[PDB]
C-alpha cells in the first residue's frame, strides 16, 4: 500500500496580516517599494511558485489550491451564464420557433443613448445578439423552460461555493504532502477511469434518459410546455416505451450481452438530423458509451497497489534502440519532479485538442439548430482556433522554463534530451531551410498571380482556369469519406460529415452543411497554412533548444529564461532568452491563426453557407468568388476585406454600433502597442527625468520615483496591446458581418 | 565636514547632484575621495552612497 | 609550463556545437583542470560530458567558452586548477589564464595598470576641442 | 471638421517637435547617460546596465521622431485630399457632416475612394489603374517587412 | 494639385526634420561651451528641462481633448 | 447669426432631425403591442429625443447647415456657458484634485516610510486633505507668495548640460 | 579592438574583475582608494564588449568605461 493519503494539519495560519504587506511571497519584493519598478515586479512573478519557494511540497500546494480557485472562477461564469439565460434572454420564445427568433441574453441599462443596443432579436425581446451556442446546447440537454435554468445556476452558485471552500482546505487545513502529488499512476488511474470515463458514463445516461426523448418530442413539433417533465421519463417505462420500442425489455439485453436490442437508441447513423441540422442524438448516446468503457479500462493499466498494472518508469526505460542512446530514461523522473515540463506538455495538448474542436464542431455540427445559427458557428471556430495558439504557445514558454531551470545535466546524460541539444544545429538548420523553401512556394506564388493578373496575363496564372495546382491527395481522401458507409464502415448509414461530400442539409432554408469543394485556391491556403505553423515551430523550438547556451552566449543559463540581453557587444545580443521566442512566436501564432479564420470565414460564406432556393439551387452568402479571387493578394484584400467591411463601417445607429465602435477601439489599440514595440527604454527615462524636474520645481515629486518600463515588460506591453488590438479587429469584424449577413 | 552633517553635492555628473545627503564617515588618508554620503533616492543603479571628495561636497 | 597535448580529454559523445574552419586556420583554444572524481558536467557548446579523474583537456573556438566552463567547475566542483591557452594554427601555444599564475581578482606584484584615467569620468574633453586633432578626449 | 483637424496637426507638430528637441537638447548629456557626448551621436544603447538604455542615443531621438513626422504629413494630407475631392464632386457637405468623428474618415474617405484603386485588375480584367493598384500592395508589403 | 501638394509636403516634412538631426550633431560634435558662455545657446541648454516638460505638457494638453472630442463625437 | 450660423430654433434642417429621429424609432416601435416592455421602452425613447430637440432649440445654440449645434468659444458671453463657464468647473475640480495630492505627497514626505504611504494610503489623513480642496485658489497662491510653492533653482537635480 | 578605461574613483571593489566574462581587467596595487588596489585593463583586445563590467560597477557614475570600437573576431564573439 505505498500509494496512501498523506496530509499535513492546519500547515498555514488564515491570517489577513499578509494581505497588508504586498511583496510578501519574495525577499526582493517584501522590503517595500523605492522605484515604481517594484510594483511592476510585484504582479509579474507572484504566481511563480517555484521563483519563491525552493521547497517541491509548498510548490505543490499553491498549485492545488490555485486549481480549486480556478475551477470557483469557472463554476461562478456557468451560473452567470445560466442565470442571464433563466432571467434576461429569449430562451422560451427560441424553443417555440429556433429558425425565426436571434438568440439574446444581455439587455443594457439605459444611460447615454446606449440603449440602440438592445436590437430586435425576435419574439417580442430586445438585447444583444449572443454567439457562445447556449441555447443549442441547453436545447440539447432538454432544458424546454427557465426555471430548470435558474436550478442550473444555483448548481453552478453551489459548485462555486464547494471549490472555492476546498482551497482554502486544502492549503490551510488540511495540504498534501510531496509524496500525495507524486503519484503519477494513481492520479492517472482516477482520471481516466474515474474523471473521463464516470463523466462520459453518467452524460449517456442524462443523454438516454432526458436528453433523446426530450429532444425526440420536440422534433417531432411538439410544443415545449407540452412536453413531460424528465423525470417522468425515469419512472415511467411506458412512455419511454412508446418512444423508443426497446426500453420495453430493460436491462436484461445489456447483461446477457444481446446488445443489437438497444439500436433503436444507440445508433451508428452518421449524417445530420435532416430536421435540426444536427448529429443525432442517438449517435452521441452511443458515442458517449464507447467512450466511458474505453476509458475506464484505459484506467486500469498503471500499477498502484496491488501488483498488476505497468509501471510507467519500466515502460519508459524499456523503449530505446540503436540510434538514441539511453532512450526515455530519465524523463519519468523530470515529470514527477517538474511542474513546468508537465505543464508544456499538457499546454500543448489542450491547445491541439482545441483546434481539434474547432474543426470537428463545423464540419459535423452537434447541437440542435447550432448549423444554421451561422454567427455561432463563426464564434465558435474562431474562439477555440485562439485558445488553442495561445495554449500551444504556452507549452512553448514552459519548455523553456524548463530547460533554464529544472534541466540538470547529470541526471539527463546520453538519454533523448540531450541528444537534442547536441544535434540542435541540424534541427535549427533543416527547419529554417523548409520555413525558406516553404514560404517562397506558397506566398511566391500569390506574388505570381498578383502580377500576372496585373500584367493581363491570365493565363500565366496558378488557378483552375490557367495552370493548375490540385489538391489531389485532399480530392482523393474526400473520395474515401464519400465512399465508405456501407463499404468500409458497412454498419454506417450516412457519411461522418457532408463537408466529404453527399447531400445538401437544409434547415429553415438556410443550409447546415453540404460538400466543401477544393481547388487550386484551397491548395495555396493549405500551404500557407502548413508555411506558417513550420517557422512559429521554429521561433519556439529554437528558443527552447537555445535556452541554456549558444555559440553566442556561452552561459544563458545563468542569465535565466527572461532577460532582456547580455550587451550591446558580441554585435548586439537584444532578444536572445527564451522569453523572447515566446515573444516573437506569439506574433508568428497571431499571423497563423489570422489567415485560417479568414481562410475560415471567406469558403464558409462563399462555398457553404448560403439559402436552399427553387429548383434546389443554393445562393451563398459572397456568391462563389473564392475560387476566383482568394489566387491573389488583390483577392483577399478587395472581396474579402474591402467587401465585408461593409457590415461593420455602416453600424453607427444600428444595435450593432459597438462592433463599430469596438472595430475603431481596436484599431486604435493595436496602432498603440507599435509605441512599446518600436521605442527603446532609454529615451523614456530621458523624458521621465524632465516631467521629474517639472514636479521637482512645484515640490510634488513622488516617493516612489518613477520609472520608464523594464526592456521586458516594454516588450510585453507592446505584445498584448498588439494581441488585443489584432484580435479585438478581427472579433468586431467578423461579428458585426456574420450577424448582419448570416 | 563632520558626520551626520547634511550636504549638497556639487559634482555635475553625480546623480544626486544638487540634492542633499548626509556624510557617513571622512577618511583621514591620502584618499582623493574620503567623504562618505548616503542619500534616501536610490540612483539607477539601486546604490544610495557614494564617495566624494571635499570641493565636491556643501553644507546646508 | 607548456600544453602537454598528450592529457586525455573528458568522455563525450559528439555534438555539432564544436569548432568549425575558422578553428583550424585562425585560432583555437584549449582549458586543462585537474578532477579527483570521473563526474558528469555541462559543455559550454551543448549537451553533458564526464571529466575524467586527473587531469582534462578541452578545445573551443571562443575563449569565453573555455572561461564559462571554468566559472562553472570552479562552482559546481570547487577546481580552481585550471589554464587556459591560446593555440594557432602554426603550432604556437599562447598561455593565456591565470596570465600570471595569480588570478585577476587578486592582486600581484609587477602587474602594471594599463587602462587607467587620472581623473574622474566627468573630467573628459568635449569634442569640439579635440576635433582635427589627435589628442585624446582622456584629458 | 476644420477645427478639428487643426488642432490635430498642431498636437502633431508639437509632439514630432518634442522628440527633435528632447533629441537635440539631451544629446550632450542626460542623467542615465552624462558622458553621452563621448560616444557620439549614432550608438546602440549603453548595455543592460542602470535599468536598460535602449534608444538613448539622438540619433535615435530622430529615429523616433520619423514616425511622427510621417503621421504627421499623412494628417495634413489625408485632410488636404478628402476636403478637395469633396468640393470637387460639388458635395462638401460629405466632409462637413462625415469629418467630425472618426468613422466618417474611415468609411468616407479610405473605404468609399479605395474602390477605383483596388478593381485596376481583378478576375474580370485589367485598366490602366493596375499599375497604381500594383504599386499600393508592393506599398503594403515593404512597411510591414519593416515591422 | 494633388500630386504636387502632397509632393512638396513629404519633401517639407523630411528637411524639418534634418534640421533638428543637424543641430543634435552640431551639439555632440561641434558645440564649445567655453567659447559659448551664457550665451542664447548656454541657457537654452540652461533651461532645456523646462522646454521639455512644457513641450510635454502641450502635446499632453492637445492629445488629450482632440482625442476625447473626436471619441466622444464618435 | 454669429459666423453665418442660424439659431437651432428657426433651422429647419435641426426640424428635419428630430423628424428622421423620431420616425426611424416609430417604425421599430410598429413591430410591437401597446402593452409589451418593448413598446413602453421605445416610447421612452421618443419622449427623451423629442425632450433633448425641444431643449436645445430653446437654448440658445447655434445649428450650422447640417442642423447640428455648433458651439462658440471666442470669449463672448452669450455663448459662455458652452466653454468658458463649463470650463471654470473643469479648472476648479482639477485644481482641488492637483492642491489635495500635492498636499498628501508632502504630508508623506514627513512620514516613517514615505513610500509606504503612497501605495498604503492613510485614508483619515488623505480625507483630510480631500476636504481642503475648497478653497485651493486662495491656499496656493499664499502658498506661492509665502515661498513654499516653487523651489529654488539650486535645490533641483538637474542633467550635466 | 574596444577601449575600456579605469578612472580614479574607483574604490577597489573588484566586482567588475569578478563579472568579466573574457579576462580582460585585474587588478593593481594603488594608493589612491582605502581598498589600496584598482582596476587595470590590459587585455582589451579579448574584450567582447558586454558591458558586464559596467553594471558590476557601484561608484556613482561608473570608474569603469567601455567604449565600443572597432570589431573583430574576437570582439564580435564569433566562433566560426
Ligand atoms: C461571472 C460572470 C458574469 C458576468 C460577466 C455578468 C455580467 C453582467 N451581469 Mg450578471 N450575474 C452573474 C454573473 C455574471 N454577470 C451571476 C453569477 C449572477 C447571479 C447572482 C448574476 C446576476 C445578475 C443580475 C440580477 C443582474 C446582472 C447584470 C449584469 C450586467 C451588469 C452588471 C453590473 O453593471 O452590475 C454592477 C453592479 C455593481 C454593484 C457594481 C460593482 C462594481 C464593483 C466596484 C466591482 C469591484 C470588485 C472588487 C473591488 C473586487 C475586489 C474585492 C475587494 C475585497 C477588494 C452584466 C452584463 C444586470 C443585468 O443584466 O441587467 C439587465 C442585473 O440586473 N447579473
Ligand atoms: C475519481 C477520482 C477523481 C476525480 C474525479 C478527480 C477530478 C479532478 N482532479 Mg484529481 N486526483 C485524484 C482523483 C480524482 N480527481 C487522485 C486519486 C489524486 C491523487 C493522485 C488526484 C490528484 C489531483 C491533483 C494534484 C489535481 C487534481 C485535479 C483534478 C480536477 C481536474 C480539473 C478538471 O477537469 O476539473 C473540472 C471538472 C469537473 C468535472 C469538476 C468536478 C468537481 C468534483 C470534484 C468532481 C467529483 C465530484 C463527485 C465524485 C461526483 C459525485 C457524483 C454524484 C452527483 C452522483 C478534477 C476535479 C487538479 C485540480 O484542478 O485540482 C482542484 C489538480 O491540480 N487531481
Ligand atoms: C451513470 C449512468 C446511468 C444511470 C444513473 C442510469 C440509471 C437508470 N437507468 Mg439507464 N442506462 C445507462 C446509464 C445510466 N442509467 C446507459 C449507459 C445505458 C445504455 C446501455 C442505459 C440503458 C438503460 C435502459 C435500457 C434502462 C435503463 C434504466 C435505468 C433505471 C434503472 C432501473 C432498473 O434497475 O431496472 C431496469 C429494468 C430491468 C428489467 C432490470 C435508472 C433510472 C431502466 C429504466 O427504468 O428505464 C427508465 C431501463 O429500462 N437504463
Ligand atoms: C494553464 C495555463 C498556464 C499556467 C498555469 C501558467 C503559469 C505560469 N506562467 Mg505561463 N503561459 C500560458 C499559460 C499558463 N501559464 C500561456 C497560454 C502562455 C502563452 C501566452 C504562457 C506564457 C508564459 C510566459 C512567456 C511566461 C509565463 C510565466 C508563467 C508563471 C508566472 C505567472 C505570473 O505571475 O503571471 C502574473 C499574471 C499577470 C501579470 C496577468 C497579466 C497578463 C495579461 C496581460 C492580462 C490578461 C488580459 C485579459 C485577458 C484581457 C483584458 C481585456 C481588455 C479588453 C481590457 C506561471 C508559472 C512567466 C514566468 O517567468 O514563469 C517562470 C513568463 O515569463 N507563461
Ligand atoms: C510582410 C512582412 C514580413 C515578411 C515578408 C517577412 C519575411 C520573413 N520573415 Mg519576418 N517578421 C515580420 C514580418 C515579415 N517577415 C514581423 C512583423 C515580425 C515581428 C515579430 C517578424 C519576425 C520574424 C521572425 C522571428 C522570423 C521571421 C522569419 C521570416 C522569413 C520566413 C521564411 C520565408 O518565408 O522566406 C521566403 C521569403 C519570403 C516569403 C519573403 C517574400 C519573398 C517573395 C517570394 C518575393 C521575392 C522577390 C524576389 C526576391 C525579388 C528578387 C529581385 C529583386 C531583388 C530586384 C522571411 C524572411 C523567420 C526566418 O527567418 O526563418 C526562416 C523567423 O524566424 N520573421
Ligand atoms: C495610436 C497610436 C499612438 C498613440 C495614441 C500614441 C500616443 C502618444 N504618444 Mg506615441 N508613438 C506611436 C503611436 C502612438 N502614440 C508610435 C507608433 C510611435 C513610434 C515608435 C510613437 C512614438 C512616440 C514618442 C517617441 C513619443 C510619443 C508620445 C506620445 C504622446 C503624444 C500625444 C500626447 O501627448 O497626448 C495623447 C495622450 C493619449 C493619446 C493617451 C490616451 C488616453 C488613454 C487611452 C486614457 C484611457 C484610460 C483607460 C480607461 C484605460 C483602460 C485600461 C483598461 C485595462 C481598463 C501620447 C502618449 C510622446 C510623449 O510621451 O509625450 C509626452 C513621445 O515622446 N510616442
Ligand atoms: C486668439 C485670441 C483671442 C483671445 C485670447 C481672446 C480672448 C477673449 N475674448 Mg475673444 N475673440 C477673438 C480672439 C480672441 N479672444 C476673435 C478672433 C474674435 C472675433 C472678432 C473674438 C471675439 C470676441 C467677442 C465678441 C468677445 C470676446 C471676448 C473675449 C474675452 C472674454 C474672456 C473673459 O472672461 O475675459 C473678460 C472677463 C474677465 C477678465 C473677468 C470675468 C470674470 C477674452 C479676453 C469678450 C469680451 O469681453 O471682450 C473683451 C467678447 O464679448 N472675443
Ligand atoms: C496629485 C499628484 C500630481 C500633481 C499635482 C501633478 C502635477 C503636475 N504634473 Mg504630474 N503625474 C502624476 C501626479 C501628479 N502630477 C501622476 C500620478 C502621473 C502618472 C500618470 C503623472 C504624470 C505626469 C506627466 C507625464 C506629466 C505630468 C505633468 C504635470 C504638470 C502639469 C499638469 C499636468 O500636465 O497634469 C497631467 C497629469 C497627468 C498626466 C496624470 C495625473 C493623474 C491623476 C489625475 C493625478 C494623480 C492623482 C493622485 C493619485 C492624487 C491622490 C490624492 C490623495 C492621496 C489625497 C504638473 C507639474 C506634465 C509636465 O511636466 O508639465 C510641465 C507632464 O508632461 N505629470
Ligand atoms: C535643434 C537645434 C539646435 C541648435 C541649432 C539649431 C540647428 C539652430 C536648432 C534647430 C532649430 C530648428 C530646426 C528650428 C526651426 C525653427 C522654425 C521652423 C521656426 C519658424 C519660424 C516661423 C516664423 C517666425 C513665422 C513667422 C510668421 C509671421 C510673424 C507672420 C506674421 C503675419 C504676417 C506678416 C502676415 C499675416 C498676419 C500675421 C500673422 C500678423
Ligand atoms: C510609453 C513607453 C514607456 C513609458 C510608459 C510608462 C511609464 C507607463 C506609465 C503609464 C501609467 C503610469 C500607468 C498606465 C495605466 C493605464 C491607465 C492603463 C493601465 C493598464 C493596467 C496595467 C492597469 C516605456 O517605459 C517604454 C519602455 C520600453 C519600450 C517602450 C516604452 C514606451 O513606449
Ligand atoms: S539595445 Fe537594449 S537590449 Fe539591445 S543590447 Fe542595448 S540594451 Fe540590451
Ligand atoms: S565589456 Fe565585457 S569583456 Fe569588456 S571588460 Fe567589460 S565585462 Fe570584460
Ligand atoms: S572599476 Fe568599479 S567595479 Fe571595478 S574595481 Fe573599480 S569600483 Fe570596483
Amino acid at each position: 500500500k505505498k500509494v496512501s493519503i498523506t496530509v499535513d494539519r492546519d500547515p498555514v495560519a488564515t491570517s489577513f496580516e499578509k494581505w497588508a504587506q504586498p511583496g510578501h511571497f519574495s525577499r526582493t519584493l517584501a522590503k517595500g517599494p523605492k522605484t515604481t519598478t517594484w510594483i511592476w515586479n510585484l504582479h509579474a512573478d507572484v504566481h511563480d511558485f517555484d521563483s519563491h519557494t525552493n521547497s517541491l511540497e509548498d510548490i505543490s500546494r499553491k498549485i492545488f489550491s490555485a486549481h480549486f480557485g480556478q475551477l470557483s472562477i469557472i463554476f461562478l461564469w456557468l451560473s452567470g451564464m445560466y442565470f442571464h439565460g433563466a432571467r434576461f434572454s429569449n430562451y422560451s420564445a427560441w424553443l417555440s420557433n429556433p429558425t425565426a427568433v436571434k438568440p439574446s441574453a444581455q439587455v443594457v441599462w439605459p444611460i447615454v443613448g446606449q440603449e440602440v443596443l438592445n436590437g430586435d432579436v425576435g419574439g417580442g425581446f430586445q438585447g444583444v445578439q449572443v454567439t457562445s451556442g447556449f441555447f443549442q446546447i441547453w436545447r440539447s440537454s432538454g432544458i424546454t423552460s427557465e426555471v430548470e435554468l435558474y436550478w442550473c445556476a444555483l448548481a453552478g452558485l453551489i459548485m462555486s461555493g464547494l471549490m472555492i471552500f476546498a482551497g482554502w482546505f486544502h492549503y490551510h487545513k488540511a495540504a498534501p504532502k510531496l509524496e500525495w502529488f507524486q503519484n503519477a499512476e494513481s492520479m492517472l488511474n482516477h482520471h481516466l477511469s474515474g474523471l473521463l470515463g464516470l463523466g462520459c458514463l453518467s452524460w449517456a445516461g442524462h443523454q438516454i434518459h432526458v436528453s433523446l426523448p426530450v429532444n425526440k418530442l420536440l422534433d417531432a413539433g411538439v410544443a415545449p410546455q407540452e412536453i413531460p417533465l424528465p423525470h417522468e421519463f425515469l419512472v415511467n417505462r411506458d412512455l419511454m416505451a412508446q418512444l423508443y420500442p426497446s426500453f420495453s425489455k430493460g436491462l436484461v439485453p445489456f447483461f446477457t450481452l444481446n446488445w443489437s436490442e438497444y439500436s433503436d437508441f444507440l445508433t451508428f447513423k452518421g449524417g445530420l438530423n435532416p430536421v435540426t441540422g444536427g448529429l443525432w442524438l442517438s449517435d452521441t448516446a452511443h458515442h458517449h458509451l464507447a467512450l466511458a468503457v474505453l476509458f475506464i479500462v484505459a484506467g486500469h493499466m498503471y500499477r498502484t497497489n496491488w501488483g498488476i498494472g505497468h509501471s510507467m518508469k519500466e515502460i519508459l526505460e524499456a523503449h530505446k534502440g540503436p540510434f538514441t542512446g539511453e532512450g526515455h530514461k530519465g524523463l519519468y523522473e523530470i515529470l514527477t519532479t517538474s511542474w513546468h515540463a508537465q505543464l508544456a506538455i499538457n499546454l500543448a495538448m489542450l491547445g491541439s485538442v482545441s483546434i481539434i474542436v474547432a474543426h470537428h464542431m463545423y464540419a459535423m455540427p452537434p447541437y440542435p439548430y447550432i448549423a444554421t445559427d451561422y454567427p455561432t458557428q463563426l464564434s465558435i471556430f474562431t474562439h477555440h482556433m485562439w485558445i488553442g495558439g495561445f495554449c500551444v504557445c504556452g507549452g512553448a514558454a514552459h519548455a523553456g522554463i524548463f530547460m533554464v531551470r529544472d534541466y540538470n545535466p547529470a541526471q539527463n546524460y546520453n538519454n533523448l534530451l540531450d541528444r537534442v541539444i547536441r544535434h540542435r544545429d541540424a534541427i535549427i538548420s533543416h527547419l529554417n531551410w523548409i520555413c525558406i523553401f516553404l514560404g517562397f512556394h506558397s506566398f511566391g506564388l500569390y506574388i505570381h498571380n498578383d502580377t500576372m493578373r496585373a500584367l493581363g496575363r491570365t493565363q500565366d496564372m496558378f488557378s483552375d482556369t490557367a495552370i493548375q495546382l490540385k489538391p489531389v491527395f485532399a480530392q482523393w481522401v474526400q473520395s474515401i469519406h464519400t465512399l465508405a458507409p456501407g463499404n468500409t464502415t458497412p454498419n454506417a448509414l450516412a457519411t461522418a460529415s457532408y463537408a466529404f461530400g453527399g447531400d445538401v442539409v437544409a434547415v429553415g432554408n438556410k443550409v447546415a452543411m453540404m460538400p466543401i469543394s477544393l481547388g487550386t485556391a484551397d491548395f495555396m491556403v493549405h500551404h500557407i497554412h502548413a508555411f506558417t505553423i513550420h517557422v512559429t515551430v521554429l521561433i519556439l523550438l529554437k528558443g527552447v533548444l537555445f535556452s541554456r547556451n549558444s555559440r553566442l552566449i556561452p552561459d544563458k543559463a545563468n542569465l535565466g529564461f527572461r532577460f532582456p540581453c547580455d550587451g550591446p557587444g558580441r554585435g548586439g545580443t537584444c532578444q536572445s532568452s527564451a522569453w523572447d521566442s515566446v515573444f516573437l512566436g506569439l506574433f508568428w501564432m497571431y499571423n497563423c491563426i489570422s489567415v485560417v479564420i479568414f481562410h475560415f470565414s471567406w469558403k464558409m460564406q462563399s462555398d457553404v453557407w448560403g439559402t436552399v432556393q427553387s429548383d434546389g439551387t443554393v445562393t451563398h452568402i459572397t456568391g462563389g468568388n473564392f475560387a476566383q479571387s482568394a489566387i491573389t493578394i488583390n483577392g483577399w484584400l478587395r472581396d474579402f476585406l474591402w467587401a465585408q467591411a461593409s457590415q461593420v463601417i455602416q453600424s453607427y445607429g444600428s444595435a450593432l454600433s459597438a462592433y463599430g465602435l469596438i472595430f475603431l477601439g481596436a484599431h486604435f489599440i493595436w496602432a498603440f502597442s507599435l509605441m512599446f514595440l518600436f521605442s527603446g527604454r532609454g529615451y523614456w527615462q530621458e523624458l521621465i527625468e524632465s516631467i521629474v524636474w517639472a514636479h521637482n520645481k512645484l515640490n510634488v515629486a513622488p516617493a516612489i520615483q518613477p520609472r520608464a518600463l523594464s526592456i521586458t515588460q516594454g516588450r510585453a506591453v507592446g505584445l498584448a496591446h498588439y494581441l488585443l488590438g489584432g484580435i479585438g479587429t478581427t472579433w468586431a469584424f467578423f461579428l458585426a458581418r456574420i450577424i448582419s449577413v448570416g | 565636514v563632520k558626520r551626520g552633517s547634511k550636504v549638497r553635492i556639487l559634482r555635475k555628473e553625480s546623480y544626486w547632484y544638487q540634492d542633499i545627503g548626509t556624510v557617513a564617515t571622512i577618511d583621514t588618508s591620502g584618499i582623493r575621495y574620503p567623504v562618505v554620503v548616503r542619500f534616501e533616492k536610490v540612483s539607477y543603479s539601486g546604490v544610495n552612497t557614494n564617495n566624494f571628495s571635499l570641493d565636491e561636497v556643501v553644507e546646508v | 609550463e607548456t600544453l602537454n597535448l598528450q592529457i586525455p580529454s573528458p568522455t563525450f559523445e559528439g555534438s555539432t556545437g564544436g569548432w568549425l574552419r575558422a578553428a583550424e586556420v585562425e585560432e583555437k583554444y584549449a582549458i586543462t583542470w585537474t578532477s579527483p572524481k570521473e563526474q558528469v558536467f555541462e559543455m559550454p557548446t551543448g549537451g553533458a560530458a564526464i571529466m575524467r579523474q586527473g587531469e582534462n583537456l578541452l578545445y573551443l573556438a571562443r575563449k569565453e567558452q573555455c572561461l564559462a566552463l571554468a566559472t562553472q567547475v570552479k562552482n559546481s566542483f570547487k577546481i580552481t586548477d585550471y589554464k587556459v591557452y591560446r593555440i594557432f594554427p602554426s603550432g604556437e601555444v599562447q598561455y593565456l589564464h591565470p596570465k600570471d599564475g595569480v588570478f585577476p581578482e587578486k592582486v600581484n606584484a609587477g602587474r602594471v595598470g594599463v587602462g587607467n584615467v587620472s581623473h574622474s569620468i566627468g573630467k573628459n574633453l568635449n569634442p569640439a576641442q579635440i576635433k582635427f586633432t589627435s589628442k585624446s578626449f582622456n584629458g | 471638421g476644420d477645427f478639428l483637424i487643426h488642432h490635430a496637426i498642431a498636437l502633431a507638430l508639437h509632439t514630432t517637435t518634442l522628440i527633435l528637441v528632447k533629441g537635440a537638447l539631451d544629446a550632450r548629456g542626460s542623467k542615465l547617460m552624462p558622458d553621452k557626448k563621448d560616444f557620439g551621436y549614432a550608438f546602440p544603447c549603453d548595455g543592460p546596465g542602470r535599468g536598460g538604455t535602449c534608444d538613448i542615443s539622438a540619433w535615435d531621438a530622430f529615429y523616433l521622431s520619423m514616425f511622427w513626422m510621417l503621421n504627421t504629413i499623412g494628417w495634413v494630407t489625408f485632410y488636404w485630399h478628402w476636403k478637395h475631392i469633396t468640393i470637387w464632386q460639388g458635395n462638401a457637405g460629405q466632409f462637413n457632416e462625415s469629418s467630425t468623428y472618426i468613422m466618417g474618415w474611415l468609411r468616407d474617405y479610405l473605404w468609399l475612394n479605395s474602390s477605383p484603386l483596388i478593381n485596376g485588375y481583378n478576375p474580370f480584367g485589367m485598366n490602366s489603374l493596375s499599375v497604381w493598384s500594383w504599386m499600393f500592395l508592393f506599398g503594403h508589403l515593404i512597411w510591414a517587412t519593416g515591422f | 494639385q494633388s500630386a504636387l501638394y502632397t509632393h512638396h509636403q513629404y519633401i517639407a516634412g523630411f528637411l524639418m526634420v534634418g534640421a533638428f538631426a543637424h543641430g543634435a550633431i552640431f551639439f555632440v560634435r561641434d558645440y564649445d561651451p567655453e567659447q559659448n558662455k551664457n550665451n542664447v545657446l548656454a541657457r537654452i541648454l540652461d533651461h532645456k528641462e523646462a522646454i521639455i516638460s512644457h513641450l510635454s505638457w502641450v502635446s499632453l494638453f492637445l492629445g488629450f481633448h482632440t482625442l476625447g472630442i473626436y471619441v466622444h463625437n464618435d | 447669426d454669429v459666423a453665418g450660423l442660424t439659431p437651432c430654433g428657426e433651422s429647419k434642417e435641426f426640424a428635419r432631425r428630430l423628424d428622421g429621429s423620431v420616425k426611424k424609432l416609430q417604425t421599430r416601435l410598429s413591430k410591437y403591442e401597446a402593452g409589451t416592455p418593448p413598446a413602453l421602452a421605445l416610447q421612452k425613447q421618443i419622449d427623451k429625443t423629442k425632450n433633448r430637440f425641444d431643449r436645445y432649440g430653446k437654448a440658445g445654440l447655434l445649428c450650422g447647415t447640417d442642423g447640428l449645434p455648433h458651439l462658440i468659444t471666442d470669449g463672448r458671453w452669450t455663448h459662455s456657458g458652452e466653454f468658458v463657464i463649463p470650463g471654470l468647473l473643469f479648472l476648479y475640480v482639477a485644481g482641488w484634485i492637483g492642491w489635495v495630492g500635492r498636499s498628501y505627497v508632502l504630508f508623506a514626505r514627513t512620514a516613517d516610510k514615505p513610500t509606504e504611504k503612497e501605495i498604503i494610503i492613510d485614508v483619515p489623513v488623505a480625507l483630510s486633505f480631500v476636504s481642503t480642496g475648497f478653497i485651493w485658489p486662495f491656499s496656493a497662491f499664499k502658498e506661492f507668495t509665502s515661498g513654499n510653492l516653487i523651489v529654488p533653482a539650486d535645490e533641483i537635480t538637474v542633467s550635466p548640460r | 579592438s574596444h577601449s575600456v578605461k579605469v578612472y580614479d574613483t574607483c574604490i577597489g571593489c573588484t566586482q567588475c574583475v569578478r563579472a568579466c566574462p573574457c579576462d580582460v581587467l585585474e587588478m593593481v596595487s594603488w594608493d589612491g582608494c582605502k581598498a589600496g588596489q584598482i582596476a587595470s585593463a590590459p587585455r582589451t583586445e579579448d574584450c567582447i564588449g558586454c558591458k558586464r563590467c559596467e553594471t558590476a560597477c557601484p561608484t556613482d557614475f561608473l570608474s569603469v568605461r567601455v567604449y565600443l570600437g572597432g570589431e573583430t573576431t574576437r570582439s564580435m564573439g564569433l566562433a566560426y
